[PDB]
RNA sequence: CGUAAAGCGCACGCAGGCGGUUUGUUAAGUCAGAUGUGAAAUCCCCGGGCUCAACCUGGGAACUGCAUCUGAUACUGGCAAGCUUGAGUCUCGUAGAGGGGGGUAGAAUUCCAGGUGUAGCGGUGAAAUGCGUAGAGAUCUGGAGGAAUACCGGUGGCGAAGGCGGCCCCCUGGACGAAGACUGACGCUCAGGUGCGAAAGCGUGGGGAGCAAACAGGAUUAGAUACCCUGGUAGUCCACGCCGUAAACGAUGUCGACUUGGAGGUUGUGCCCUUGAGGCGUGGCUUCCGGAGCUAACGCGUUAAGUCGACCGCCUGGGGAGUA
RNA sequence: AGGAGGUAAAAAUGCCAAG
């Protein structure tokens, strides 16, 4: 009964890239419009904007290479029948480190790459890959 | 926009949903096409068209459909290309190596019953050299001037010749066909959206590539 | 059943006003009315189980309900069941 | 976990698991750092010694842990205040074999009585048993009964499932729609629990036309405890209890989201020229075909067996055995 | 196109074969 909204934007996201639609929209959150900045800095999708007010609209606009698309997988890995937690030294590399994976730490979600450096852990969201 | 007449959009309500790019539905339950989306679509196509031709390719002319085969015929004859217009012999490209030995046959009889042999033997099989030779004369005929494979395709209707276009891309070679609102876009390297069933849209599409190659001999 | 002028004899003696009609105290007393109007029903009939489902989702919507206004504010919850004679 | 073993028959629900959205706060989870500890030996790393190796040994790492302290505050939880999309209420209508009660209608079967009327009727692959001169069958009139609802009737409708068809009334449940108003996360799932649950069966009391287990007779047959025929009790029907199973099956748990199309059925509704059966939309339910995808394949395919999330049930070679 | 039939439309019996 709707009891992952983070779960629901990665399936709009890999539906909407295998339907090879040109943009995805759903229902804004503050974690949502956290992690569409992530995967806009780090090249998986564009511009993507928040309309509304009362009941906001985050819309994304999905990346195509060339006729395939950009986020060959992306996966949801602390699911919330299931919350997985990392510490530091046990980050995950994604598909050997040429995928990233958006880790939410206590300084805002990052990247796996940006949490080491940053030299903290927390949980794993999504194996975006 | 419309340098000619009826290239605008047909075939009924049911279409593949792949060609939803280039559609207006129109009042009579008769999908028309963007034709201001298919314009750059097929001058892009003449650009690659007197390309293959300045690199001296050999073009196919192939599209069947019983009312644009006698217009067909005249397009690569007009020209120097080749071209089917009766019944495309399922793997006359994937399997050419037994089709060089069918018109090997045909070239035969080009000169048996024509100046050799034809009345020198009995009657009856004499006449089954003609009837050899014309249902040779119509499925291999503009092939016998072939020799190897065609640098590119031209088809005038995608889902009625997707047997042609599925060996066209099994192989290296590119098509430009043009496709309707109901036939399959995928295959096609070069897809060109517009009527294929009018005769008077196809000789616009034929006529404007017959004299597209009739450039590349220079 | 619970005709249109007795549903509104109950949404005016528990809500703000009569077109306040969603609010918690409205609906339980208006499941209420409800319930105990078909008391006689099934004092007769007895085996109108299709019916007796539709009582059983009445009685279960309004457990719900009273759960919901216990945890939001206990003292509008025992002003309520006292006012129609629940809590058993 | 459609068909290989595997989705409870179907619901309602307590415990439990999970939970939309915004701000603040807390800092339990979480993360970072530190401190104490995590015995030594082993294991591992770099070395050293026995002529090498096994072996012995120095140092380090490790001991993935636990506790306290000090920070971090994105996420989860707590607490406080909200918000409206989820969920719910009201107003107005619509469709329906949804249920329970009580009436009543016509068609037919059988029986009963009578008129007419004459030798067969009935039955079968063919026969016989059976019925018939005590007058059947046929036909007509009159009656008594019980049970089921032709035509409408439709891969039509309704119901959680089992199921539900004449008509009429009384009582009653659910669904859906339009346009607004209201509540403000009240939600989803659910072990145990409780309820419903075809037919057969069981208990008590009725009722008994037609069918019909058992049973009997006639056939068939090598035999025929059968198929077929002639009869025929329980049962089928009613009331009230019980049973609690089914190939209870779309062999597909419930709930939510997302992802090309086509042709229909059915039931609402908006707009426009209803001008006329139209045109344009938009909801609910439903049948068929099929794309991507999935699948061992068959096939499924916006009502998924596709892509995902929450919770539950279940499976672990066949037989023995769903048995002791 | 679906519906209905039609000298006609069926239904007598007809077991077994071993490594």
């Amino acid at each position: 009964s709707m009891q992952d909204p983070i779960a629901d934007m990665l399936t709009r996201i890999r539906n909407g890239q295998a339907a090879n639609k040109a943009a995805v929209t759903m229902p804004s959150s503050k974690l949502k419009v956290a992690i569409a900045n992530v995967l806009k800095e780090e090249g998986f999708i564009e511009d993507f904007k928040v309309e509304g007010d009362t009941k906001p609209e985050l819309e994304l606009t999905l990346k195509y290479f060339q006729g395939k698309a950009v986020v060959e997988s992306i996966q949801r890995v602390s699911r919330p029948g299931l919350r997985i937690y990392k510490r530091k030294d046990e980050l995950p590399k994604v598909m050997a480190g040429l995928g990233i994976a958006v880790v939410s730490t206590s300084k805002g979600v990052m990247t796996d790459r940006a949490a080491r450096q940053a030299g903290l852990g927390g949980e794993i969201i999504c194996y975006v890959a | 926009m419309l340098k000619a007449g009826v290239h605008f959009g047909h075939q009924t309500r049911y279409w593949n949903p792949k060609m939803k790019p280039f559609i207006f539905g129109a009042r009579n339950k008769v999908h028309i096409i963007n034709l201001e989306k298919t314009v750059p679509m097929f001058n892009e196509a003449l650009a690659e068209l007197n390309k293959i031709a300045s690199r001296k390719g050999k073009i196919l002319f192939v599209g069947t459909k019983r009312a644009a085969s006698e217009a067909v015929k005249d397009a690569a004859l007009s020209c120097d290309q080749f071209f089917v217009n009766h019944r495309w012999l399922g793997g006359m490209l994937t399997n050419w190596k037994t089709v060089r030995q069918s018109i090997k046959r045909l070239k035969d009889l080009e000169t048996q019953s024509q100046d050799g042999t034809f009345d020198k033997l009995t009657k009856k099989e004499a006449l089954m050299r003609t009837r050899e030779l014309e249902k040779l004369e119509n499925s291999l005929g503009g092939i016998k001037d072939m020799g190897g494979l065609p640098d590119a395709l031209f088809v005038i209707d995608a889902d009625h010749e997707h047997i042609a276009i599925k060996e066209a891309n099994n192989l290296g070679i590119p098509v430009f066909a043009i496709v309707d609102t109901n036939s399959d876009p995928d295959g096609v390297d070069f897809v060109i959206p517009g009527n294929d069933d009018a005769i008077r849209a196809v000789t616009l599409y034929l006529g404007a590539v017959a004299a597209t190659v009739r450039e590349g001999r220079s | 059943s619970l005709s249109t002028e007795a549903t509104a004899k109950i949404v005016s003696e528990f809500g703000r006003d009569a077109n306040d009609t969603g609010s918690t105290e409205v609906q339980v007393a208006l499941l209420t009315a409800q319930i105990n109007h078909l008391q006689g029903h099934f004092a007769e009939h007895k085996k109108d189980h299709h019916s007796r489902r539709g009582l059983l989702r009445m009685v279960s919507q309004r457990r719900k309900l009273l759960d919901y206004l216990k945890r939001k504010d206990v003292a509008r919850y025992t002003q309520l069941i006292e006012r129609l004679g629940l809590r058993r």
